């Protein structure tokens, strides 16, 4: 995250870290057993790293549960960036509590000046690199449709959607991928990609996830 | 654990500097610039002639925010330190007498033009080589059939172009 | 004096971010872009239609090896923010139907053709306003003997130009 | 500074700090009495602080003399900067000791591919912000005229000459202007200009003081 803040030890309860030896991507928990990240993160043998901050160091409230099935989206495009959203089941209940919580699947497609918040371990500089140890935050608006297709000429499609600052300095950034964007208690989005990081008319692109809950919903059912 | 991986085996950073090197090196070094034509400067994107050196450091990005780039994702590829009368660092492909070559521009060319790039791992046993896929839209999808090659010029310039034979072999060595 | 300073009576940053705004007795705000011409992006260099907007943040530079501008020093000017399609943010002054105008460029430009600016005190005080100088070789010597005025075009835009009179004003606020 | 090392309290005698609130411009001391550094580097109320290394810290052999003259060349152009020499006469003679030594002036002047030694408490980092608290230094050589006027098209006068690498990473910078560039025992540049910092084809360029020996003679001899 460029431009965010230090959320706090287990403030996004339902932050969850993709590992593979090292942190990679983000996740966001929807319910004990199932983890929706994006597509492009997909790897082989994923370990979820539940209940983080630090995550190069232990502090006591970890759940680490590997990944037992890893369902990327049928219809997703690595060449469109289109559909990019996975399912990951873990092959160990999470156990509920304050610092670990499922974030509850949006039951609309917030519109343009719904608030948001942006999680992730990313880096937090549009020009360099400096990644943190603890979670950052962003508060951060759905922006215009409009102002997105402008923004990425014809590259926005129906799943994607913009959020961010126009002018640039607050954004998401590498390292965040897969990450949550949690509008009023519901999950809208899913970090995915942009153009560089914080950059002038240059918001993040967002999987628009409000378009999978039935999608979300056929595969947990037959899994 | 994806497809794109380096002379190490390792993940290729995103927005990270490598040099591209060849697999067969009879073919020439890494890649550089020269001026051909009535190109007022070094634009045309070449593999070295010196069959020892290792080309130009190039930056490889992927606009997914993933630290590393995707297996199968587009790319856009640029010399960290391109030559002072180019816009931007970044490669695009133009149309030429002799077919669409990739050259650098004097002028800012939007996104769409350079994000054109697609990296194809080659069935080596053992040792990482990649060909590289050139790709332009279509049916609002982005088709990556046609691959990058050298086209020996006149004044011997190993020219990097979209030919159908001849196609680049590479292999990535983090700078 | 012919020191450079800004509203607070601060020598000038070099390389440091302001605000180039009016002083109260004018009309508009800071320094902004437009998109005039075929111009994919805003690449003219306007003063703002309102008096409340402090405009965009300008990046002053001096070739002077010094902290701060030092004076009678040319200086190139640049947004720190520009947009995507300006191949650099310095501003350059370029031939055009409305005479010689500001404006960004989408190719890169050689230095001399962005150092050719310099501030001018304006005499009397209370506030601290400069005028724009805009300076041309004479080969060896540089001379600036030409201001920079601003001439609203059809479309509303206040457009920064070299102008025979109507002299463009300015007070330097840190950004 | 940038590319450089930290010198060491101290090694570098000559040179002295101009002082107005804070440090703004880098000098050399020729003798007990006078000072040259750059010509845009004039103020009127120049206090030099000799025998220096952490200029934010008092160490404890430090000399603070006002400036009673600063005379700026006669043909000094700030539109094309050249003849940017200065030269300040102290108010009282500096002590000479080995913390604080006055500089030689040259008799003739350098052969490109000189290696010279530049210092100054300017930028580290060109490509962002941070500035040393104490002295920083660099081993700098001439470049030939030819190499020097293709860098900076119609800009490089006689009285000026390029040193440092013209592939970049090593070379001075803001804050290091009117400082000591000394070749073989002798003063032959003084910090002047350049585009950028330590930029490719972009080296620092230096007032040529062995044009001006005889002006300098000629004016410690009447003020
Ligand atoms: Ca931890
Ligand atoms: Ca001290």
């Amino acid at each position: 995250i460029v431009g965010g803040y230090t959320c706090g030890a287990n403030t996004v309860p339902y932050q969850v870290s993709l590992n593979s030896g090292y942190h990679f991507c983000g996740g966001s928990l929807i319910n004990s057993q199932w983890v929706v990240s994006a597509a492009h993160c997909y790897k082989s043998g994923i370990q979820v790293r539940l209940g983080e901050d630090n995550i190069n160091v232990v502090e006591g409230n970890e759940q680490f549960i590997s990944a037992s099935k890893s369902i990327v989206h049928p219809s997703y495009n690595s060449n469109t960036l289109n559909n990019d959203i996975m399912l990951i089941k873990l092959k160990s209940a999470a156990s509920l509590n304050s610092r670990v919580a499922s974030i509850s699947l949006p039951t609309s497609c917030a519109s343009a000046g719904t608030q948001c918040l942006i999680s992730g371990w990313g880096n937090t500089k549009s020009s360099g690199t400096s990644y943190p140890d603890v979670l950052k935050c962003l508060k951060a608006p759905i922006l215009s449709d409009s102002s997105c297709k402008s923004a990425y000429p014809g590259q926005i499609t129906s799943n994607m959607f913009c959020a961010g600052y126009l002018e640039g300095g607050k954004d998401s950034c590498q390292g965040d991928s897969g990450g949550p964007v949690v509008c009023s208690g519901k999950l809208q989005g899913i970090v995915s990609w942009g153009s560089g990081c914080a950059q002038k008319n240059k918001p993040g692109v967002y999987t628009k996830v409000c378009n999978y809950v039935s999608w979300i919903k056929q595969t947990i059912a037959s899994n | 654990d994806d497809d794109l991986v380096d002379a190490e085996g390792n993940l290729v950073e995103n927005g990270g500097t490598y040099y591209l090197l060849p697999h067969i090196w009879a073919h020439g070094g890494g890649i550089e610039t020269a001026k051909t034509g009535n190109e007022p400067c070094p634009l045309t994107v070449v593999r070295s002639p010196n069959e020892v050196s290792k080309g130009e450091p190039i930056r490889i990005s992927s606009q997914f925010r993933s630290l590393f780039i995707p297996r199968g994702s587009l790319v856009a590829l640029g010399f960290a330190n391109p030559p002072s009368c180019a816009a931007s660092p970044w490669w695009t492909v133009v149309d030429s007498p002799q077919g669409p070559a990739v050259k650098l521009s004097q002028q800012k060319l939007p996104e769409k033009d350079i994000l054109v790039f697609k990296f194809e791992k080659v069935s080596h046993s053992n040792i990482h080589v990649y060909k590289l896929l050139y790709c332009q839209h279509d049916e609002e999808d982005v088709k990556c059939d046609q691959y990058i090659g050298i086209h020996r010029d006149r004044n011997g310039n190993r020219r990097l172009v979209v030919t159908e034979e001849n196609p680049l072999e590479l292999v990535l060595l983090k700078a």
